């Protein structure tokens, strides 16, 4: 019962937020390796 | 011994096997648990480094969203507490 | 052949008839008849990838609409060694 | 772990709460609690690359709303050995 | 770790400077430098997954304007056990 | 198995990642890497025809974007016995 | 393998060219060349299930344009152990 | 010494023997077989080098289009698999 | 006998296609497998003149729709003895 | 023991720290000291030969603008005087 | 007579064509062949001055558009001793 | 002399022009000449960072207008140890 | 031996060997190398006296450009360095 | 060091001003104070390439307006040993 509430994917504590970071801020239309960009995790 | 825990629940054993196969084909993650919650919920438990766990779990979510009834959530913990570990069966 | 052919369904009637489809379709050997819970039953067999493909085919034809119905049909081609302890 | 994560913030309270976020999100050890001056406080943590990255991202996402928020949040994967006396 | 990253470029200067970035940004072991032929030069790094993409960090934005420029920067989360003879 | 699979691509990035896709996708052994020349790199795998067929599909859709793209892909089930010197 | 591919047509000109297609298509072992009567001619070949599939696909795809062409291109993966004594 | 197959289907043995004689009057080939399929279906199978086989079957086709029930098919397999020789009887 | 057929194409995949067509078409032994460089790959077969022609036809239409296709297709009628070192 | 002195000003400790890391990575030059100026000003002081110092300082200035508050000052001293040495730990 | 004729062309198809033309239209001796790289192929023949002239005429004639066409035909009438290590 | 000065071009003409410009303009050591393939040519010098800078300026301003010219002129300020064994 | 270096690079070795013929026909120069750069570039090294090498390179640049695709790159080197000799076959 | 930097000027006052800028601009030792005759005065400094380069640039662009003015300002990096008589 009780409202199965379909809901999909959270990627909680992803560690991909672009901020002060420094070594990050790279994926920006670049690299193009693995899945760090593919099918963005739409938190 | 990988401390980062990746761990995913899904509806049905087929999506669980999808997730586990993606785990073992994605990164340096060691599957540590495959348990049946009940009512069709099956959870997979893998260990590894933070980056490896993240990549593997996201690959599993990608490979699992469409198979069968599909997963309901994907979750990763980075620095798990040692007190939680007995609840996983150590 | 080591590839995994494995099927999920609601209720044990489709699971058993799908296992029969497995064993009469191609060269396979069942290594799992799992009770997932809540009516979910999984049947899983070993064989080469072509044989398991053709077997999963047959399992699917007579299962989606027999009994209570099929949930998912699947093919595994490379069972990872790390997956083996889980099976 | 030689991977070095480190976070600047405007206030001791966000600094220490972000340190707790670092520690609970990832199993890494912190080495520095520095008072820059003018309210700027820096926290220095050590661990492997993935762990420190996940920890710092979690702390940056959980620290902006408390006090004056973040000032900077960056990590170094393989810091130089001669940097060690600086911290 | 054993995670495999690697980068190509059209030339040897961008390739070697990218390898410099690989070994400077993160502490990843450098395992190979190969001439594909006709100017395609690739370089291979191994290490932790976070450390692997951490190496690729500096290379990607260091070899874009060097010589003919970056060709490809895709990386592998894990290679298989029999890929090594082809490496 | 004597079935043959082999694909061609510009640059070794797509080559190795597609070989990885093949070796996670089906029971295929990478029997050859060939720097054909002019940026062409080809991978050769033995295997069962269904397995190597699934593997060549995986390699094909692996690098639609990786590197600068594919060049060719196909399947051979029975090469002639005298093509071994060409293998 | 244990799988049986087998194809029938009016006359054997299509049957023999289809047998050539069998052999050029996949690793398969031709075992039967049967003149049914009145023009039906059937070829019985043994091989792996996917090999059988590729073989029968090629034979059918090469049979329509010759003579009266295909009549029945069947595929079977595992006949029971009491069937091959009649074969 | 030739391995290529040149061979003819005919409804009726008249075009069958006419095709065989066209084979032997066209190019240097030897007929490896004459087979009664059933229901008037008859084949002639000849062996030889590719060019001779092609010329022979050319002449046979040009000769058997109208004779009797008529020609059914002509086909020129040039390199059968080693396992196909038993299919032609050796 | 010594009649030389040979096919040039772009890359190895159509080269393997052409070789397979050589071997499945007529009585020819492939004697040469050259990676010319810059993408050109050549296959060299010997046999009877008509057999060579049939093989060349099969190769020519077997390696053009695959990859970027062939660029050249030739048939030596008789290689002069002086050409033997070239083979 | 290259006497050439590079030294970089940053608002906040972050840009100073990756400034030092870039100093070390660009060239094998030695850092003589980091200082908390006060008011958020943090300064890095490195020593080495003139060309290596120039390259390292250029690299650090490149790497620090985006991260944190960014640069405040950046310049190269080729020949620090003897009278400035007591300011460097007499 | 040691007059040295030589031609260069894209792809070794027209190269071997015109080498056969060399040895097929004049009484010259084939001292060898060479694969320049990137599709460039040359052939080196030796013989009488007028004979080598007619030979290269015929070779360039048969090489002109076949495949990718001829690049440079040439005749030297009196090669020097120092050239022998270079040929 | 850890500073790694580096030049690429198309062909040995600008390559050795750059090389002797290196060794004649400045008192530094040339460590390597390499042929990338496809015409790209590689020269590697070592020396003091200022000396390397002067040398590379000299070569880059001396060799660009000869032959096909310079392609990749770039030097490393603080080269890492890890790349040297791969040199 | 005369250290004076002449080297000529061309597209394809037909102009390269024309240049080599000009070398060995002009002056006291010995071809010390015939190498294939890659992708079709072919280049030749000769060594000898300064004036001899200069005259030879003159002859090559007179008789090389109009041969097929022709000359791409030539020059002279007057007094080559000792450290270049390892790059010259050592 | 082995790097030689050196300048003329018309008048001794600008010469010593330039040498003064030499000796404080960068770590360098000066070796020559030569009176050419007719008013040309030459200053000879010895040091490493970066120091001499920076020092000479500073002294030249500081001495341009000083007195009558400079003469020439270009500097060699790695002088040949043969310049020993210049000592």
């Amino acid at each position: 019962y009780s409202a199965k509430n379909t809901e999909g994917v959270t990627g909680n504590r992803y560690e991909d937020s672009s901020k002060i970071t420094g070594p990050f801020d790279m994926a920006e239309d670049k690299v193009t390796g693995t899945e760090q960009f593919r099918f963005e995790p739409n938190k | 011994m990988g401390i980062a825990l990746g761990m995913i629940e899904t509806r049905g054993l087929v999506p669980a096997i999808e997730a586990a196969d993606a785990m073992t084909k994605a990164a340096e993650v060691r599957l540590i648990g495959r348990e049946f919650v009940g009512g069709g919920y099956v959870t997979v438990l893998v260990r590894g480094e933070t980056g490896a766990v993240n990549a593997a779990v996201r690959a599993g979510a990608d490979a699992c969203e469409r198979v069968g009834d599909g997963l309901v959530a994907a979750h990763i913990i980075a620095r798990p507490h040692r007190e939680v570990e007995p609840a996983l069966g150590n």
